[PDB]
């Protein structure tokens, strides 16, 4: 909102924001939503691969090739192609200490200068970064006779991994509240509604009882992994007993399908009519 | 010598005393008998640890065989002050300083092994010198006794002439005998 | 001296301990005699042990004469607590304190030596005072003893009338009689 | 042996001692019998805490069970003479030396432990020889104990004869008691 | 154990033990009975700080109950040997041994603590053995006894009889006193 | 500083006034004897530049271009009139 | 080189590629399968200790650094081969 | 003024100058009060980016043979391309 007023220097970038919490907070969605509202294209780098002399030099060097001059720093001319783009960071605490330095000179100028002599202004581009320090301490166990929660506050991580000037920089230091099961439920909605509209153009019908969706809640979503697992864990219950008796069996035809869970065994029970 | 143990951090490996970083979790040994010398070492680790996550609570295992009147106050009186809870789980003996010790955990949080034995006896001190300064230390040694009961009765729960009554002379407790004394409580023993 | 040792660990060399090496593959040496502070460093390991990696197995190498009956029921209680199974290899001697810590190892995982010798005799302690002292303080002695046969003789699984005959004096048990008596699975004559 | 507790810095992390790590928190730690290694280790943290800040206030827990009467008087002067205020904290036993450093703190940030207690009582030693010399000795001993006497009457607001008349006779104050004598201005509710 | 401390420093983080962190600012502590070891330690101290910065002045405090006069020439000889002013500090008391250090410091720097206490006696060396033995080291001491007389006397000022009256025996001498006396020049006045 | 917001402010169209008792508050709040004048900036920009801004979007300042600074005795926080 | 991998996720996305000729290829029909040798990386060396203590490797440890996180994310499933069984090997025998 | 009249040195720059002081006492805001005044180009350098010996190859440039050699020295390029320019270099201490 600050940007849009005008009241700032020219030169400091459109916003500068910060994530936190497990992977898979929403960081992409709310990224992806924002860029759509803004109307401005989407660029994430990732910081995971950025571990190496050779892969650090990516942002400023020229990975494909020293004979090619043209593409030059590939995070820089990102920028460039794109002057409104958003720029997405992630897993930012693993990359070297002296790669996060370069990161708090733009911040503060607002503008890089590539090893080729391009210049690249931040004026109108967003920052945004992701952390993932909560996950690794809370799943450890106290090392005592009696364990205890080792949740820890996401801000106190933020301050030991990252330098002090960065926080100063830095506008707000912004916490993402983790997820909701009432969420994770409506999640595995739309997966099967995802799944449902693409058996609908081949015939077949799906229907899914609500305590399945339920029991699938329970064991696939992970409170370190977020929604991750949970997505994967929808794929192979439903796909995998269901491709089989589409290329051959009762669904070839028809496509009748129902999906129930028996209390007793605890186990998810297929029914498949001929139809 | 103390086995030096590896603990796995983002910025990179680091080594600590096994003591150390049993400490870093909050877990606190007292071992022998209680002295100003040790409890110093106790009351020092309490403060620190109540300066770096006041809100995390602490753990005193208790494995002494007695000790000094006086030391033994000062790791309870530090217990009073610092916000964080101090979980006391008795470990293999506790004595006259370690049952009290024992017992000033806060509730809930106070827990005792199935072999531990809890012994509670009064406390014994001896002193010489002119008529007239026997007779003042006497008083004043015997006060201490009542200040113990008064200050055990409030754990335990139990009357002072109760609490007097049984610690005239020397009381083995047995673990379970000691939960229901009102002294400890039953650990989880759930995995 | 102890030995320093280096691991060839990817990141870079790691100096060690020979006993700190060793500790790092979840192995204790129960070395001396049985005492509140050394009984308190083994607690230390275990823990340490258990939350680094609760699935795997913790061995332990008794070496130790015996001692205070006391500090070893720490070793005792915080065996059967912990996830990791504890395996206990007799070496040398097994004293009557050290001999129950052997028997308190999880089923399947205990053995001796082939040249290793066990004994096992009833705690021995005394106490001087006045005589009401000494009624109460020699019953917690036998009710202990009590105590020691009823664990001794679950894991072990003598009878409990077999226990007090025979740990009425000093028995010395060779390492096939120990497996014969139950204290240990087998013996580990070679690799 | 004392556990070893890290540092949290932007440089890095720093192994420190337990006492080490609280002394950066303007904590001194006394305990044991007073001696003149002893009182130089107090005197040495006090003046570098000094030097560190001096606007910041120092705090200090005497456990001591009393000691040299000389090595006493180098942290009471050293005491008196930094300019940040001396937080005594009697967290336990408390003897004649212990006591008067306790009552040496700054006024206005005394504090006593609630089950902690403190003894008061006069200077004692023993001197042999000549005639001539346990009479110089004697001297010396009497004039400090009117020094003692006087200097603990200043700090508590006591009047001087009162306070001997105590002094000369082993005596035991609780915390609550001790509050009505002045040696600590009040006792930590928590 | 001493505590440590760190220092900030461009290049990073210093640390340093309490008695050298102070030694840094050219503050030697003097304690205990003097002694050759501890007496090599003082001199030592004194040259590496003359060779740092020769203008700037030393502070030596003082807290001995006495020693062994063949030491403290030593510390004697060097501090007057050295460009720098020492400045000798009284803390808590001064024996004969420590005062003629105390003294023996620049005319200007010398001063006392209100509270501290100043004695001064002649030396109590002895010695047994044949006459002819003893007559020889009798003679010896007058002539520490006739030196140390003197040298009190320069630093002081007073005439070498009246110094002779004053260590016949036993002399305790209070802080306020000493500056009459000429000891120190000046009582230290706190903030 | 309040010079440099009042030129920008006044570019837009913005007037501001800053009593001469804040300036003083914020002063020592801004400026540490150890950092010396380096937070003054921070400082400047959070409390007086993000609430301006608000305003100058959607507000009183776009309909109005008038704007005041002052102190709160009871809260020790500055509060700011949009008109 | 990575570079490499950027064919093969704009193989695996796209499902076309395009060469100097600029004649577009039909990746749809074609199965893309890869073999890696990050896995042959285990713990050799026994445990220090009179009895010998199984040794796991952490899942997937080399194989998550050495590729890119996007590139590993667009496989369907990263297939593991465990050591073959003694049983197993006597069929090998007969074969 | 001395630079402009003539007596400033033949080869050496036209001033060195150390400032020594506490930090935020305006320091750097003289070095850029100044650049602006006289309407010339600002050249700043981070001292604390160079920390390791391995740097100071940046400013200078990799010899022949090597992967820098395709790139310029830092400083060598800023000054090349700014000749008459303010030179700021900050933390100098830290380098
Ligand atoms: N005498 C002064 N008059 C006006 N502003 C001053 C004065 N001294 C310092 N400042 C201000 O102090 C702030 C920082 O001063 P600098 O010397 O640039 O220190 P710095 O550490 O480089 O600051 P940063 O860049 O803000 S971290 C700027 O806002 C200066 O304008």
């Amino acid at each position: 909102k600050m940007a849009r007023a005008g009241l700032g220097h020219e030169h400091k970038p459109v916003g500068s924001f910060l994530f936190a919490g497990p992977t898979g907070v929403g960081k992409t969605e709310v990224t992806v939503q924002l860029s759509k509202a803004l109307g401005i294209e989407l660029l994430r780098f990732d910081m995971s691969e950025y571990m190496e002399r050779h892969t650090v030099s990516r942002l400023i060097g020229a990975p494909p090739g020293y004979v090619g001059f043209d593409q030059g720093g590939l995070l820089t001319d990102a920028v460039i192609k794109h002057p409104h783009a958003v720029l997405l960071l992630d897993e930012i605490e693993k990359a070297h200490p002296d790669v996060f330095n370069i990161l708090l000179q733009v911040m503060d100028n607002g503008t890089l200068t590539d090893n080729n002599g391009r210049k690249a202004d931040f004026r109108n581009v967003v920052l945004v970064m992701t952390t993932n320090a909560g996950v690794r301490e809370t799943e450890r166990k106290s090392i005592g006779l009696i364990h205890q929660d080792n949740s820890t506050d996401a801000m106190e991580e933020i301050k030991k991994i990252f330098t002090p000037e960065f926080r100063n920089r830095l506008d707000n230091i912004i916490w993402f509240d983790h997820l909701s099961t009432d969420v994770i439920h409506q999640v595995v909605d739309k997966f099967i509604v995802e799944l449902q509209v693409q058996l609908d153009q081949k015939g077949v019908s799906l229907e899914v009882s609500q305590e399945a969706r339920n029991w699938l809640a329970e064991k696939g979503y992970d409170r370190a992994m977020g929604a991750r697992p949970m997505a994967r864990v929808i794929q192979d219950n439903l796909k995998k007993p269901l491709a089989n008796e589409l290329l051959f069996g009762s669904l070839v035809d028809g496509g009748q399908v129902t999906v129930a869970l028996d209390k007793e065994k605890n186990e998810l029970t297929y029914g498949f009519q001929s139809a | 010598l103390v086995p030096m143990v590896i603990e796995q951090t983002s910025r990179g490996e680091r080594s600590f005393d096994i003591y150390s970083r049993l400490l870093k979790e909050r877990v606190i040994f007292l071992t022998g008998q209680v002295e100003d010398h040790m409890a110093n070492l106790i009351v020092a680790q309490m403060l620190f640890l109540e300066a770096e996550n006041p809100e995390k609570d602490i753990y005193l295992y208790i494995n002494s065989p007695g000790g000094v009147i006086t030391a033994g106050m000062s790791i309870y009186d530090t217990m009073q002050f610092i916000k964080p809870d101090v979980s006391t789980i008795c470990m293999g003996q506790a004595a006259s300083m370690g049952a009290f010790l024992l017992t000033a955990g806060a509730k809930g949080k106070r827990f005792c092994l199935p072999n531990s034995r809890v012994m509670i006896h009064q406390p014994l001190g001896g002193y010489q010198g002119q008529a007239t300064d026997i007779e003042i230390h006497a008083r004043e040694i015997l006060k201490v006794k009542g200040r113990m009961n008064e200050l055990m009765a409030l754990h335990t729960g139990q009357s002072l002439e109760q609490i007097e009554r049984d610690t005239e002379r020397d009381r083995f407790l047995s673990a379970p005998e000691a939960v229901e004394y009102g002294l400890v409580d039953s650990i989880l023993t759930h995995r």
